[PDB]
């Protein structure tokens, strides 16, 4: 298949007025690893960060060609956008070619921009959004994270709880996966603070 | 599918079936397959469903137009010619076949057959469709010339009800209709008036 | 299959590369050039299927040298390398697509160093050592196990020496010949050639 | 997969990885890829786990009734041939395999690779599997007759760490075997993971 | 995907499930899959989801330009001709299958939409991979001029005879009853599974 | 004409100190029509043994008759009964013996050894076979296992010290990893069926699941 | 067989308190044609086992020779044995899956009722060697068409009377007239309880109501 | 090929044309599809000649060496049989759709069918081959139960007629056979007696 | 077109001294089966020339409306020139090449009579774009079975009358009808002389002799 | 492609082979025997498929043995390759066919040396000089030029390094060694190797 092709898993969770996204580093071809920092997740706005999997070549043109319609939208209105608003622009952008489709699969985490209220939400590759409550993977191991996610998550949490159970849930995952591993990186979106961090994982 | 008509000293009779298929699966089961084209002319339909749709649309707004702007009722070849147009320039994408028939001031009741190719043919009586091949040699060994408005109705009927009898695609109820100076007649032959033939026994 | 490798230090970017051009089971050539100079301090370097490999090469050498003469500096490596990842993006589906593996050095006045890495699907990277073609399987454990951040160009050579020697003894490919330069402060230098006759 | 094999001047040295694969999805992490034959005799496991496995209990067997028949036992160049004959009757309908076996004879230490198509060839280092382009860049440049245990030890591990760090396919633990001339024995089981560590900062 | 409609003596009643997969597994389970399309007309859909999203709303925006361009409540047969032409001029590539159904001046509606733009209008209409077992259902106890309890029993029986039989169907019913004066929106009408504690 | 058939169910089994658990669901499949909904797939071999299959239904019935015949054979001509590696051991042979037009099953056998404690054994359709100490085989095993690893094998998690699995949180974890699969695979989610081999004998217990 | 040629449909089947009612249409189908229309797709085994068939109807034919055969044998030396709904069952699924082993199968889908000991019997068994047991059984598109309304009654009342269980059939049967377009509108039913096997002639389901 | 037997209260009546083709060209238009298996039990073949031409031979030579050891007259029941016997065993090889007529002084005059798959079954009247498809209808509604042997002999004959002016693979002259307890009868129908059906004109 | 739908058959044409004959029968065929039997497939461009085409009918009917139209325009002026069998013979090579050169061509086998300034013309314009003149023609079939029986008359006597190309025509028809499936036993026959193109109806064959 | 060499002079069959046993880009051995010994005058050399090689070169060996030790004395090089001949040929349609190319050189007391040519559809030559691979075509027209009826082995083996040298420039595979012995009066010789480190 053509989105096993590079690998990738990228992971959305939603706590009690915070959300946390993550994914892992490992860049390859079909069976050999070449680099262990590649980005898969993007700094749309203030509080809104965007994760993309599959072929790396479309995760790099889609998330520069958003880029550029974000840049023009803020500087067009005067304020910043808000993550329902964000999801359908790219869902449009996705749609535009139904034929002969980007293989990349989005995932969108944020923070209402006057209410504080979490967002999360999944597209697929031809632009279905499917908004959740609770959490949404993408990726090779999703199977995974999916046995794992329902198992853990709990509602209402704290931002110390969520970061406990997206990390113990994404590394198993990718603990049992072979094309993708070599480390892990969370970011945690709460009110006034974005913490960063990387795990130790894995580098086989 | 089964559609036929034939033709009588005043006008023509028109008939059809009602179920439409997917496969082995009846997906509608009171279908009408008979569409009007003008005020005094018809059409049925057999193929695909779509494509039998959109043409005969395309052809109702054409004949409306041509019809409003010549300032007189419109005439049985006209419909069939516009028919054949557009079945013979898209004769490769499109699957229908048609049957005309109608009643014009100027000859009364014609009937044209237009099949799958865009050929156009006029006929005393047609039949078209899946379950058609099945009554051929009755529509040979019954048809009479001269005949009248009840016998043609009868004929329709029974044939019809033959057709159906043993085609797998075709059932559900018979959908009649004589055209004629006055106007249009429509019926439904439902349930237990469906004519049984007798079935042998032992 | 063609070699290519390069390696970052501190402030040299050493590359390096063969020589044969191969058509059927002859070989037409033994000095071949697949380095693509195209501005004081950019190097290009590139395999894959003839023909593209040149004219996709050299439509990049001229839009940079357009770019310097038009603003009066050069474009650093960093643009450079997206400059070609978009052009070569942007043939991926088009009625032509090219069917060239890349390799991008550079130094610039501000951060120093540059290796890119790109393959066909125009997916671009930065490293501090890669290899494009069949010989990186065997030379991409060597550089694994013997290379440092604080390596200086004295023992990069020693290094680079070591796996094309690997290469001559495990290979089934004969590849007798391979250039080797480097990128410091002063530009590009050409430097001794590596024979095993 | 990944195994490695090198006669050296104190015998054999035989090492291997532990994941197993159906597909992209990570099955086992702790398979055994060494089959234990007899006391004297051992081989590897790479391509079809049941073909290996099937085939090495056979040649297990008939090496004993040899034994058992001949009041002596059997040497590699005669194993590696039963084996070779054995596997060439089903050539053409879908067998995977490719093995190495190792030991001692009264002409010391032997080494030879048996495939499924059919051949075998004497060698002084082989390796197999899908990392073998990896194992083979540090088993070429380190790999000197006039070595000793350890270092051939640490050669070993050193090739199978990088192979699997680099491979998709490998992964897990590395298991060490050793063959002298008074039978074989197990020297270590340490994990990749915890090697990692100890092999940089 | 379990879709299903009546018409009942004054208005519609429409139905589906609330479970999208991908492939064997549940990827969301509260799918939406009743769409607005006027104040008066609303849709199902069936089939590939993008498609249903993009044409519901492409033909929402035209009603809406339509009716603020005349003046008057739109009608069920324009957004029907509007959805059929559309979908035989793409020749059956957009695979969407819907449930169109409203009440306008000329009283309740009900029509059936294939991929391939053929319609058929009718009192009763099942869509998606349990529409066998609603239709059995349907046939079973349908009576012509119903009430609207009777009406809203019938159709969640349907509803839930496919979720029981159906591997891609399940987790939950929505309902939305359309009169002539109401409109009434009842999102979790019904919770036939509740997860093991 | 396609000889076989996928009608999906998941297994699961677990060692223990002094017990052996096998679990599976009891839903019968074919395509995405339900044939029925109270079928097992757990197999009580000897007092001491174990077995579930999962795959394809012909083949898994046409398996469980020819290992109840051999069992037979075996003690009539020694005069005692089989252990659970000689199971094993022989379960690959037969295995392997159609190795060319093959059963499309996923064996997992269970059981006690003659030392008092749980074996768990784990079958790929063509021989290959390993002792394990917990296994998952179906249609959610790649759901299930990095639960397991999490939980029974300790795994990515330290500030912890790993005692042994006692009978009761064992049980706790199938059910509620069964619970979770039922969630999210359309497969499995009829019923549940838990076998527990210990030194007295072999018991069976029943728990509902989730309707379609 | 490679290819089928005349087919029948679906077969449905009730087990009620003290016995088991099945029920089928009689036509053949020769591809979208009703060529012959007054076949008899129902077969009675002995006293206590019935048989009714789907699909290919000269592999019906041959098994009902074969069948026969043996229970006559069997028979003959009348030493106080009988065959059972069991024994039929098992000896039925192991011949189709000898047949689907040899890739020459035989291409129905049978079902067996019985009455036996004081207890119904209702099995299910496919041409690939698929076999179970359920309270109530659909082959073809029955399957999709009449099984969800015998689930939707059965969940409710787990038992039914005779009388409950012929409606329930004949509201089943009209169904697959309305929405089957291979469906006839003749029909046989068979029953089986203490007294034997008893079959119904040439029903209809004329209970039609075509308001269109 | 269109080939017919129809049942009546003494005997049965056969019928069949006369057309071998290949492709598009005439072969043979003398041919004779009915071939006596016994002194009173023939077959109309259909289908492969080759095929039809062994099989009828083997049933042949198995019923004489059977009826000659049993030392009475066979049964038509028999010769079914054994034709079923042999299109079971060899289904995958051959094609062949018969028809087996005769009289036995047990039951009289049985007709069945044996179409290719190997399947047996007792008819009143059957119709088989090519252009058989033609007249389903007209069988249908033309039957009623309990004729006499002059109807039966004219109603095979308009369906033959009917069959091959409509099918391509179908013509030539029409053969009969009424087989009683005498013996056997055959008379062949030919150019200007074939039983012309109106056409429609104009 | 891509593939013909309603196909007529074989056309026949001789040339006798003052005038041209050619015949045809009225049938469409539906792939084996005689769907329309009173069609006419020969034509009349103008008082000195006539046309008849095999293959598919459609076709034929739009190059007769193309053709019919052309004539009509040309005549409008009346300015002393006329259209000729030669210039309708090339500008048919013409339109067919230019079909088959798109890759869609027009599936006929047409055939031009004709007689000006006091010689007759007989050409031949398949659908490939091939062209030639001959003494006498026959498309389909007819160019195995009625081409042998022309050139064994024509050898002897290079010229004819009307009477003998008539009878001659007559009997290769009856030929046709022997040998050919896709043939009818009604046919048309035309002529064209001084005074201009004359079509006679329906005639028959029924000089059969069926002695079997 | 192996690589294989012969040259029959007035009372010398000078011949020669690679040493490499390549299985996929890596290289397995170095020192790899393709000459097969079978008396004390009669060499075979083998190329193709893994397995027939062996398989097929000691089944002849083992039959020219048990005729020696049955009859007292050693079959002929014309007896040698004609039984290898049938014996190859007899394989052809059979279920199981070889597909080794061959050369047999070979030494008698009546009629001299002898070399013998043998493709894999078993037809058999007799050739003054011969050879086996891909480097055929490039070796084949040195000795087209340089060969003489009365050459001595003091110059066969120049002639044998200059096209081994021609080889070692103009070939895309890696062949480093080859073996070289003589079979005179005195039996088989075995002689130096020549290498290209």
């Amino acid at each position: 298949s053509v989105m096993s092709y590079n690998g990738g898993a990228v992971m959305a969770m939603k706590g009690k007025n915070c959300v946390a996204i993550a994914a892992d580093r490992r860049f390859g071809i079909q069976a050999q690893m070449v680099t262990t920092d590649f980005q898969k997740i993007f700094p749309m706005g203030d509080r809104l960060y965007i994760g993309l999997a599959g072929l790396a070549t479309d995760v790099q043109t889609v998330a520069q060609r958003l880029k550029f319609r974000l840049n023009l939208y803020e500087l067009k209105e005067g304020r910043q956008i808000k993550p329902y608003t964000l999801m359908s622009m790219v869902a449009n952008l996705l749609y535009e070619k139904r034929f002969g489709p980007y293989y990349t699969e989005p995932v969108i985490a944020g923070l209402d921009p006057k209410t504080f209220k979490p967002f999360i939400c999944s597209l697929d590759l031809i632009g279905c959004p499917m908004v959740t409550d609770d959490f949404v993977v993408s990726g090779t191991c999703s199977e995974q994270m999916y046995g794992m996610c329902e198992s853990l998550w709990e509602p209402n949490m704290d931002p110390e709880h969520l970061f406990e159970t997206i990390s113990q849930a994404m590394l198993n995952a990718v603990d049992r996966d072979a094309v993708s591993g070599m480390g892990v990186i969370v970011h945690i979106i709460e009110k006034d603070k974005i913490t960063t961090r990387t795990l130790k994982a894995r580098m086989d | 599918t089964t559609i036929m008509a034939v033709q009588f000293d005043g006008g023509v009779v028109l008939g059809a079936d009602s179920r439409t298929t997917t496969g082995s699966y009846i997906a509608n089961r009171v279908t009408d397959k008979l569409t009007p084209i003008h005020d005094h002319i018809f059409c049925c339909r057999s193929g695909s469903a779509a494509d039998t749709q959109a043409v005969a649309d395309a052809v109702t707004y054409q004949l409306g137009f041509h019809s409003i702007e010549l300032n007189e009722p419109p005439l049985v070849h006209t419909a069939a010619s516009l028919f054949k147009e557009m079945c013979y320039r898209y004769r490769e994408d499109l699957m229908a076949g048609i049957i005309i028939a109608g009643w014009d001031p100027q000859e009364g009741g014609q009937v044209y057959s237009v099949p799958m190719g865009g050929m156009m043919v006029r006929q005393s009586f047609a039949i078209g469709g899946s379950g058609s091949s099945y009554i051929y040699g009755y529509v040979d060994a019954t048809y009479r010339e001269g005949m009248t408005k009840d016998e043609c109705l009868q004929f329709t009927a029974n044939a019809l009800a033959l057709a159906m009898e043993r085609d797998g695609s075709s059932g559900g109820v018979i959908r009649l209709a004589a055209i004629q100076q006055s106007g249009v007649e429509r019926q439904v032959l439902l349930g237990d008036q469906i004519p049984k033939v007798t079935i042998s026994t032992l | 299959m063609e070699y290519l490798i390069g390696i970052q230090g501190p402030d040299y970017v050493l590359v390096a590369s063969d020589r044969v051009a191969a058509s059927n089971i002859v070989q037409m050539k033994d000095d071949h050039d697949k380095m693509f100079k195209m501005s004081e301090k950019i190097l290009l370097l590139c395999v894959g299927e003839a023909g593209d490999t040149v004219q996709f090469a050299e439509y990049i050498q001229k839009n940079v040298q357009l770019y310097k003469m038009r603003n009066g500096y050069e474009l650093s490596p960093t643009a450079a390398a997206n400059f070609t990842r978009r052009n070569l993006a942007d043939c991926l589906r088009s009625r032509t697509p090219y069917h060239v593996n890349l390799l991008l050095a550079g130094y610039d006045e501000h951060e120093g160093p540059a290796l890119y890495y790109m393959d066909y699907l125009a997916a671009l990277a930065k490293a501090p050592f890669a290899a494009h073609g069949y010989g990186a399987f065997l030379t991409l454990s060597i550089l694994d196990r013997y290379y440092t951040p604080t390596i200086s160009r004295e023992r990069a050579v020693e290094l680079l020496r070591k796996c094309l020697e690997e290469l001559q003894k495990r290979f089934i490919l004969n590849l007798p010949t391979f250039s080797v330069r480097v990128i410091d402060k002063d530009g590009i230098h050409n430097l001794e050639n590596i024979t095993f006759t | 997969t990944t195994t490695l094999a090198f006669k050296f001047q104190h015998g054999v040295i035989v090492a291997a990885d532990s994941r197993a694969t159906a597909g992209p999805y990570i099955a086992s992490q702790t398979v055994k890829k060494v089959i234990e034959i007899n006391p004297y005799l051992l081989g590897t496991m790479a391509g079809g786990a049941a073909d290996c496995s099937f085939w090495e209990r056979l040649l297990a067997r008939q090496c004993r009734i040899y034994e058992l028949r001949n009041k002596e036992r059997i040497s590699v160049a005669a194993a590696s041939k039963l084996l070779a004959n054995m596997v060439y009757q089903y050539k053409g309908m879908g067998l995977s395999m490719g093995t190495m076996i190792c030991g001692w004879d009264k002409r010391g230490p032997g080494l030879y690779y048996v495939d499924s198509e059919g051949n075998r060839i004497s060698g002084t280092a082989f390796s197999v599997g899908s990392g073998s382009v990896y194992a083979f860049g540090v088993m070429d440049r380190g790999y000197s007759y006039d070595l000793q245990v350890e270092e051939a030890y640490d050669l070993a591990r050193r090739a199978i760490y990088q192979a699997t760090y680099r491979d998709a396919y490998s992964g897990g633990a590395v298991n060490l075997y050793h063959v002298r001339e008074d039978g074989w024995i197990r020297v270590s089981s340490d994990n990749v993971a915890d090697l990692h560590d100890k092999y940089t900062s | 995907t379990t879709i299903a409609g009546v018409v009942y003596k004054d208005g519609i009643v429409l139905g589906a499930d609330t479970r999208a997969t991908e492939g064997m597994v549940v990827a969301d389970k509260n799918c939406s899959k009743i769409h607005f399309i006027s104040p008066n007309i609303y849709c199902c859909g069936a089939g590939t989801a993008a498609d249903t999203d993009m044409t519901t709303q492409l033909i929402s925006s035209n009603l809406e330009l339509h009716s603020l361009t005349t003046g008057r409540l739109p009608r069920v047969v324009t957004a029907n001709r509007m959805l059929k032409q559309m979908l035989f001029r793409y020749q059956g590539y957009i695979g969407a299958a819907l449930v169109l159904g409203g009440v306008d001046v000329t009283g309740p509606h009900l029509y059936s939409i294939y991929p391939h733009g053929s319609t058929d209008k009718l009192p009763y209409v099942t869509m998606g991979s349990g529409s066998l077992a609603a239709m059995a259902v349907f046939e079973d106890k349908f009576r012509p001029d119903m009430e609207e309890e009777e009406a809203k029993k019938l159709v969640s029986e349907a509803i839930a005879a496919g979720i029981f039989n159906d591997l891609g169907s399940g987790s939950n019913i929505d309902l939305c009853v359309i009169s002539k004066s109401k409109l009434d929106f009842l999102r979790p009408y019904s919770v036939p599974n509740k997860k093991g504690t | 004409f396609s000889p076989y058939a996928f009608n999906g169910g998941t297994v699961l089994a677990i060692a223990g100190e002094d017990f052996s658990i096998v679990a599976s669901d009891t839903r019968l499949s074919e395509g995405f029509s339900i044939h029925t909904r109270d079928s097992p797939k757990c197999y009580k071999l000897t007092d001491k043994t174990v077995i579930g299959c999962s795959g394809f239904h012909g083949d898994c019935l046409t398996l469980t008759k020819i290992i109840e015949a051999r069992l037979k054979m075996y003690k009539h001509s020694n005069n005692k009964a089989m252990t659970t590696g000689a199971i094993a051991a022989m379960l690959s042979t037969i295995l392997y013996s159609r190795r060319f037009f093959p059963y499309y099953v996923y064996n997992i056998i269970e059981g006690l050894d003659e030392e008092g404690k749980g074996a768990v054994y784990s079958f790929d359709p063509v021989g290959s076979y390993q002792r394990d100490s917990f296994k998952a085989g179906g249609s959610a095993s790649a759901m299930l296992q990095p639960l397991l690893d999490n939980q029974v094998g300790f795994k990515n998690m330290q500030n912890v010290e790993h005692v042994p699995l006692t009978l009761d949180r064992a049980m706790r974890l199938v059910k509620d990893v069964f619970i979770s699969a039922a969630e999210r695979d359309v497969y499995t989610g009829d019923a549940l069926r838990i076998c527990i081999v210990t030194k007295e004998g072999i018991r069976e217990e029943t728990v509902p699941l989730r309707k379609d | 067989t490679q290819n089928p040629m005349v087919t029948g449909t679906s077969v449905l089947g009730v087990k009620f308190d003290c016995g088991v009612v099945i029920a089928a249409d009689m036509l053949g189908s020769y591809g979208s044609l009703a060529r012959f229309r007054n076949i008899s797709r129902i077969m009675r085994v002995n006293d206590s086992t019935m048989l009714g068939a789907s699909g290919d109807y000269a592999d019906f034919q041959y098994l009902k020779q074969v069948l026969g055969q043996m229970v006559i044998d069997e028979e003959l030396f009348g030493d106080g044995h009988s065959y059972s709904p069991r024994a039929i069952h098992s000896w039925l699924t192991r011949a189709m899956y000898s047949r689907r082993s040899k890739m020459n199968p035989l291409w129905n889908t049978k079902v067996i009722g019985g009455y036996a000991g004081g207890e119904s019997f209702l099995g299910y068994v496919d041409m690939l060697g698929v076999a179970y047991e359920a309270p109530s059984l659909a082959t073809g598109y029955g399957a999709y068409l009449a099984q969800p309304l015998l689930r939707e009654v059965l969940e409710k009342q787990p038992v039914l009377s005779q009388t409950e269980a012929r409606e329930l059939v004949e509201r089943c049967m009209r169904v697959l007239y309305y929405r089957d377009a291979r469906s006839y509108n003749r029909f046989q039913v068979a029953t089986v309880t203490e007294k034997g096997v008893e079959i119904e002639g040439p029903l209809s389901a004329q209970t039609n109501w075509d308001i269109a």
